[PDB]
C-alpha cells in the first residue's frame, strides 16, 4: 500500500 | 558519480525464464535507505514500474507481475538481479534499472525524505525480445501505385532485428520513409519502406534490403505494374 | 490501483515557448512525485523530484509545482533538446506508477496526409498470404486514424501500423498500416478500403481497389 518512506 | 548498467540475453523464448542483472558503481546497496528498482518500456509504449529493492532488503513488486518476478541483491558485487519467469511476447521491452536515494542524514540522523521521491539515475536500458523464432531472412515484395506518386517494398517475415533498406543503392533519399518494424503475432518482424516522387518521375526505383543476421541481401526494382 | 493521468497526451510547440504539462492522481500522493524527460533512444532523465525540487544539474527553465492530486511541470523557454516525451511518477503508494506520457513535438502548420493503398503482390499471393498496405504520407499533427474495410465489413485485429519519427525538415509524420489475410480469405472479397481520419481532412478520405479488377 504505502511507500517505504510514506507517512 | 553514480552509474548503472543492465545486462542479460537480448533474445528469449516464450515460457522461458529471463534473468537481468543491474551492475552499478558510485553507491553501495549497504548505504542507508538506498533503493534500486526496475522499470520496463515496450516499444512505443509508456514506462511501467516492475519492482524495487532497498539496502535493508525490503522488496516490493508490481501486483500485476508479482507471481513471475523475483528481485535480489548481491551487495558485495554491487549488483541487483531481477528474474522474470514464464515470459511471453508481451514482455518484449527495453528494461531499465535505476537508483533511488535514501533520506538525507546529518551526523547520521535522517532529516530529509524529499530526496527519495524520484528514481534519480538510470541505466541506458537493455532491449529484450521475446519470440520463439529462429533466425530468418525477409521476403521482399513490391508496393506499387501534391500529385505525388508512391511506391515501396514490404520487407516481410524476418528475424531478428535489424534490417537495412536504402533506395537506388543510396542515391535516392528525398521522400524516403522507412518505418519501424512491427513484431507480428507469428514472432517475425515486418516493415515497409516507401518513397514519394513527382508523378512524372515514374527514372527507376530499386530498394536494397539487407538482413545481416541471415546473410540475405535483396535488390528489388519496383515499377508501376500493368506490364 | 492508483491512476496518474497526464495532460495533454501530445503537445506541439516552438523553440522559445512556455509549456506546461499537468499530471493528476486518483488519490492524493502528497509531494511524492517526480518528473522526467526522455529523448528518443535514451533513458528517462530526472528533472524534478518531490513535486517541486530542482534536480542537480538540471536547467532552471524547468519548474515543478503542486501537491496532493494535481501537479504541473512547466518549461519556461523551450529549447531544441526539449522536444521529447515527459513522464510523471508517483512514489507515495506501491506500485510506484508512471503517467502515460506527453509527447512534445515541433509545431507546424496542419497538413493532411496524402493517402495511398497498395494491393498485395502476385508474388506474395503465391506464398499463400496477402498483405494490403495503406500509406499516410507527410501529415501533421501526429494523430491519425486508419480503418480497414473489406466489402464494407469493418476490420479488426488483423492490421498493424507504425509511425515515423517527426521529420527534421518537414515536421510532418508518415504512417504505414498493413492489413494481413490468408490468400484464401483475400480471394473471397472484392473491395479493399483504407479509411483515413485526420484533422487536416474536412471529412474522412477513403482509398480503395477491387481485387482482381485488371
Amino acid at each position: 500500500a504505502l511507500d517505504k518512506w510514506a507517512s | 558519480r553514480i552509474t548503472l548498467k543492465e545486462s542479460g540475453p537480448p533474445l528469449v523464448k516464450p515460457t522461458q525464464t529471463l534473468t537481468l542483472t543491474c551492475s552499478f558503481s558510485g553507491f553501495s546497496l549497504s548505504d542507508f535507505g538506498v533503493g534500486v528498482g526496475w522499470i520496463r518500456q515496450p516499444p512505443g509504449k509508456a514506462l511501467e514500474w516492475l519492482a524495487i529493492i532497498y539496502s535493508d532488503d525490503d522488496k516490493r513488486y508490481s501486483p500485476s507481475l508479482n507471481t513471475r518476478l523475483t528481485i535480489t541483491k548481491d551487495t558485495s558485487k554491487n549488483q541487483v538481479v531481477l528474474v522474470m519467469t514464464r515470459v511471453s511476447p508481451v514482455d518484449t521491452a527495453t528494461y531499465f534499472c535505476a537508483h533511488r536515494r535514501g533520506p538525507t542524514t546529518l551526523f547520521g540522523v535522517p532529516i530529509a525524505r524529499g530526496p527519495v521521491n524520484a528514481m534519480d539515475v538510470w541505466g541506458q536500458g537493455i532491449t529484450v525480445t521475446i519470440s520463439s523464432t529462429s533466425t530468418k531472412g525477409p521476403s521482399v515484395f513490391p508496393l506499387a501505385p501534391g500529385a505525388a506518386a508512391a511506391l515501396g517494398c514490404l520487407v516481410k517475415d524476418y528475424f531478428p532485428e535489424p534490417v537495412t533498406v536504402s533506395w537506388n543503392s543510396g542515391a535516392l533519399t528525398s521522400g524516403v520513409h522507412t518505418f519501424p518494424a512491427v513484431l507480428q503475432s507469428s514472432g517475425l518482424y515486418s516493415l515497409s519502406s516507401v518513397v514519394t516522387v513527382p508523378s512524372s518521375s515514374l527514372q527507376t526505383y530499386t530498394c536494397n534490403v539487407n538482413h545481416k543476421p541471415s546473410n540475405t541481401k535483396v535488390d528489388k526494382r519496383v515499377e508501376p505494374k500493368s506490364c | 490501483a492508483l491512476q496518474l493521468t497526464q495532460s495533454p497526451s501530445s503537445l506541439s510547440a516552438s523553440v522559445g515557448d512556455r509549456i506546461t504539462i499537468t499530471c493528476r492522481a486518483s488519490q492524493g500522493v502528497t509531494s511524492a512525485l517526480a518528473w522526467y524527460r526522455q529523448k528518443p533512444g535514451s533513458p528517462p532523465q530526472l528533472l524534478i523530484y518531490d513535486a517541486s525540487s530542482l534536480e542537480s544539474g538540471v536547467p532552471s527553465r524547468f519548474s515543478g509545482s503542486g501537491s496532493g492530486t494535481e501537479f504541473t511541470l512547466t518549461i519556461s523557454t523551450l529549447r531544441p533538446e526539449d522536444f521529447a516525451t515527459y513522464y510523471c511518477q508517483q512514489l507515495h503508494f506501491y506500485p510506484h506508477t508512471f503517467g502515460g506520457g506527453t509527447r512534445v513535438d515541433v509545431r507546424r502548420t496542419v497538413a493532411a496526409p496524402s493517402v495511398f493503398i497498395f494491393p498485395p503482390s502476385d508474388e506474395q499471393l503465391k506464398s499463400g498470404t496477402a498483405s494490403v498496405v495503406c500509406l499516410l504520407n507527410n501529415f501533421y499533427p501526429r494523430e491519425a486514424k486508419v480503418q480497414w474495410k473489406v466489402d464494407n465489413a469493418l476490420q479488426s485485429g488483423n492490421s498493424q501500423e507504425s509511425v515515423t519519427e517527426q521529420d527534421s525538415k518537414d515536421s510532418t509524420y508518415s504512417l504505414s498500416s498493413t492489413l494481413t489475410l490468408s490468400k484464401a480469405d483475400y480471394e473471397k472479397h472484392k473491395v479493399y478500403e483504407c479509411e483515413v481520419t485526420h484533422q487536416g481532412l474536412s471529412s474522412p478520405v477513403t482509398k480503395s481497389f477491387n481485387r482482381g479488377e485488371c
